[PDB]
C-alpha cells in the first residue's frame, strides 16, 4: 500500500488549486479517505473526508464551501479542490487512509504556499478597562493586523494626540503578512470624556482606517 | 469534539517513563488514536481505539484511558523516540487532533565542535560575503553565538539555524551565518565566531587571505 | 575607490559625557561631512569641510581632522542626541558613507508599567485571537517576556516589538503579541504575561470573560 | 522655504522598472548638484547617483551603473531616478538631497521602494574544508544554498550515497524575502584527497537542480 500526493505549489490568494492523491495496493472506494494538513511548525489539522461508495463528504469548519473532496475510482485517485485560497491555507497537505481503528497509511505530503498580495489592514481596539488596574493611568491602542506590504503610518485623533504615543515597528508574521500595534497612555479620568481614534493609513492598498477605541464594560 | 493535549513539551532521560495525557470533551467512545511524527515525515500510527497497539510498533508504547482522559505511555524512553506525539479522536466521520507534545531526550552535556568557513572565492565575484560558523553535535541546545570582525562585535548581520535533535546520539547542530558586502569583507582581516555555553566560551577564527 | 571606516558601530554613554566618533579614510580631501539621523527621518547635516559647523547646529557638536582620521565630538551628550551618526566622504564627484554609529543614552533603571490586553470581541468573529502585552517606558532594553495560558508556558506563538529610545526620557517600550486560534483562546481561562528583568519578574494576567 | 518631496516609490517586480521624482521648491535646481541616496531597512546610507549643474553630468555608484539613470527637468524644477532591472538589494528608502556647502544640506523625506519575490533557483557555493585539519583529523565541508524563493529545497550528498554525519539545516528567511540554508557533513581529513563530495540541491518550484563539487582549498 502506497499513497502519493501531487499538485502542491505556489498559489495566489483567491486563486484555486487541486491536489490529487494517487493510491496503490488497495482500492480507495472501499475506505474512508481523509485530507489532513500541517502548517509549518504547527500541528495536524483535519480538512475533509470522503465515505466509501456513498461518496458522502465531510469538512472542517475552516474550509467548507471553499474546499471540495472527491474521488475517481477509475483512476484510484482522491482529490482536494481548494478554491478561495487564503494565507491560513499554507500547509503540507496529507491524504491518509482510514483503516479499522484510525488513519494507518499516509502519503509523504504536498506543500501548498499561498503568497502575498496587496492588502489593507484590519484594525482592532486595544481597549482600556473602565476600572484602572494601574493606579490611574490607562493604556489603550489599536492592533493593525495582516497588511502587505509595508508601510503603514498611525496617528491619533488626526494628529491632535501625540504625548505618550508608541507606534511599534511592524512584525513579519509567519503567513507573510505584517502586523503592528500603536498604543498611548492617558489618565483614567479621561476615559469617560475624551474620544480616542486611531487613524491608520496604508498607501500601498489605498486604504485608510479610523477606529474609535472605547473602554470595555 | 475537542482534544486537549498535555504537556505541550517535555524532556526526559533515556529509560525514563513518559506519559502524555489527552482530554476529550464528549467521548464515551474509545475512538482515540496516537501518532508519532518525526521531522519532515508523515505521522506514524502507534495506538488505535485508545489501547490497541498497531502492528510493528515497539512494546514500550501503550495507551489507556482514565475517565475523560486518554493516556499514552512510553515505559522506557529511547533516543529514537524523539518526535512530536498526537492524540486523535474520530467521530461520525469528523476527526480532531490534539495540539501535540514534543518529546526531547535528556542526555549528558556534549561540547560542540566549532568550524568556521570563509566566504568562497566564487561567492565574492557577486559582491556579497557570507561567513558560516558550524556548531556540530552538541548538547544542550542553548548556546550564545557572537561574531567579531577585527575584534568588533557584530549586531544585526547574522542569522542562526538549528537542527532537530539527532535520533541516535540526541545532539544538536547549529549554524550562524554572517552576511557582509564584498567591500566590507575585503577591508577587514580577523573574523571570529564565539560560542558560549555555561562558564566556557570557544572562539574559532581565521585571517582573510591566509 | 575611497572607503570610510567608522568606529564604533555603536556606543552607550551617559548625559553630560563626551562622545568621540572616528571615521578613517582609505587614501585625501577635507571633503568630509557629518550627519545625524533620528528614527524615521532624513539625516540632518551637522559638520561640513570636516570642522565647519552648520548653521543652527549646537556648539557641542564639533569635527576634527588628523591625517586620514576624522572625528566627531559631542562634548556634553544630551538625551535628544540619540541618533545614528554618519561620516561622509566626497571625491571627484564620487561619494561614500561610513557605516554609522548608533549613540544610545545611558540613564537610570526604570521598571516598566506592564499592561495586558485581551483580544477584542471584533477579532474573535474572524477566528483569531491576539493577546497583547505592553511594557511601557523602561530601561534597560534587555528584558525577557514569557506567556502563560492556564499556567502552561507558551512557545513559538508570540512575537515582540521594541520602540527606539525616547528622545526626552531615554526609555524603551516593548510589545509582545501572543496569537492563538479562537477555539484555543475560548477553551482556556488564565492568560498571563511575565516580564523578567534583573532579579524581578512581573506577571500581569486576566481571566477570560471576567471583568 | 527650501523643500524636497520624493514620490513614485512603491512595490516593484524584480527585473521591472520604476521612476522616482524629486520635486524642488525654494531654489532653482539648475544651480546645484543633486543626489539620490538610499537606505535599506535597518541599514546604513548608500550613495546612488548625482547630477551636475548645467553640464548634466551623471555619476553612479558601481552597484547601480548600467541599471539606474539620474536625470533632471529644469522646466519642472524636478529631478528623476529611473531604475531598471531591479533586484532584491534595491529595496530601500530613496532620498534626494541638494548639494550645499560641499555636502548634502537639504533632504527630502524619502520614498520606499520594495522589490517583492519571484520564483528563483538558488546559488550554491562551496563550504570548503581546509586541506590542513584544525580539528584533530575530522573535516567539515558543505554547501551554502543562497537566495532562492519560495520554499522548499532538498539536499542529498553524492546522490544519496553519503548520509551519515549530514546536517541539512532548516532554511532561514533573509531580509530580502529570499531563503537561505546550508548543508554540511563531517568526514575524515584523510578522505579529502581521494573522496569526491558533491551536494545535490533540488529546487522544484523553479525546476532547478544544482550539483556542486566541494573541493578542499
Ligand atoms: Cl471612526
Ligand atoms: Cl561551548
Ligand atoms: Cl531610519
Ligand atoms: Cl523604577
Ligand atoms: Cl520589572
Ligand atoms: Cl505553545
Ligand atoms: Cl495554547
Ligand atoms: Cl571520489
Ligand atoms: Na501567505
Ligand atoms: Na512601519
Ligand atoms: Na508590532
Ligand atoms: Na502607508
Ligand atoms: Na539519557
Ligand atoms: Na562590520
Ligand atoms: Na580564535
Ligand atoms: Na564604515
Ligand atoms: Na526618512
Ligand atoms: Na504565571
Ligand atoms: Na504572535
Ligand atoms: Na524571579
Ligand atoms: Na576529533
Ligand atoms: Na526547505
Amino acid at each position: 500500500v502506497q499513497l502519493v500526493e501531487s499538485g502542491g505549489g505556489l498559489v495566489q490568494p483567491g486563486g484555486s488549486l487541486r491536489l490529487s492523491c494517487a493510491a496503490s495496493g488497495f482500492n480507495l472506494r472501499s475506505y474512508y479517505m481523509h485530507w489532513v494538513r500541517q502548517a509549518p511548525g504547527k500541528g495536524l489539522e483535519w480538512v475533509a473526508s470522503i465515505s466509501p461508495y456513498y461518496s458522502y463528504t465531510y469538512y472542517a469548519d475552516s474550509v467548507k464551501g471553499r474546499f471540495t473532496i472527491s474521488a475517481d475510482t477509475s483512476k484510484n485517485t482522491a482529490y482536494l479542490q481548494m478554491n478561495s485560497l487564503r494565507a491560513e491555507d499554507t500547509a503540507v497537505y496529507y491524504c491518509a487512509r482510514h483503516g479499522y481503528g484510525a488513519m494507518d497509511y499516509w502519503g509523504q505530503g504536498t506543500l501548498v504556499t499561498v503568497f502575498n498580495q496587496i492588502q489593507g489592514p484590519s484594525v482592532f481596539p486595544l481597549a482600556p478597562s473602565s476600572k484602572s488596574t494601574s493606579g490611574g493611568t490607562a493604556a489603550l491602542g489599536c492592533l493593525v493586523k495582516d497588511y502587505w506590504p509595508e508601510p503603514v503610518t498611525v496617528s491619533w485623533n488626526s494628529g491632535a494626540l501625540t504625548s505618550g504615543v508608541h507606534t511599534f515597528p511592524a512584525v513579519l508574521q509567519s503567513s507573510g503578512l505584517y502586523s503592528l500595534s500603536s498604543v498611548v497612555t492617558v489618565p483614567s479620568s479621561s476615559l469617560g470624556t475624551q474620544t480616542y481614534i486611531c487613524n491608520v493609513n496604508h498607501k500601498p492598498s489605498n486604504t485608510k482606517v479610523d477606529k474609535k477605541v472605547e473602554p470595555k464594560s | 469534539i475537542q482534544m486537549t493535549q498535555s504537556p505541550s513539551s517535555l524532556s526526559a532521560s533515556v529509560g525514563d517513563r513518559v506519559t502524555i495525557t489527552c482530554r476529550a470533551s464528549q467521548s464515551v467512545s474509545s475512538a482515540v488514536a496516537w501518532y508519532q511524527q518525526k521531522p519532515g515525515k508523515a505521522p506514524k500510527l502507534l495506538i488505535y481505539s485508545a489501547s490497541s497497539l498497531y502492528s510493528g510498533v515497539p512494546s514500550r508504547f501503550s495507551g489507556s484511558r482514565s475517565g475523560t482522559d486518554f493516556t499514552l505511555t512510553i515505559s522506557s524512553l529511547q533516543p529514537e523516540d524523539f518526535a512530536t506525539y498526537y492524540c486523535q479522536q474520530s467521530s461520525y466521520s469528523l476527526i480532531t487532533f490534539g495540539q501535540g507534545t514534543k518529546v526531547e531526550i535528556k542526555r549528558t552535556v556534549a561540547a560542540p565542535s566549532v568550524f568556521i568557513f570563509p566566504p568562497s572565492d566564487e561567492q565574492l565575484k557577486s559582491g556579497t560575503a557570507s561567513v558560516v560558523c558550524l556548531l556540530n553535535n552538541f548538547y544542550p541546545r542553548e548556546a550564545k553565538v557572537s561574531w567579531y570582525v577585527d575584534n568588533a562585535l557584530q549586531s544585526g548581520n547574522s542569522q542562526e539555524s538549528v537542527t532537530e535533535q539527532d535520533s541516535k546520539d540526541s545532539t544538536y547542530s547549529l549554524s550562524s551565518t554572517l552576511t557582509l558586502s564584498k567591500a566590507d569583507y575585503e577591508k577587514h582581516k580577523v573574523y571570529a565566531c564565539e560560542v558560549t555555553q555555561g562558564t566556557t566560551s570557544v572562539t574559532k577564527s581565521f585571517n582573510r587571505g591566509e
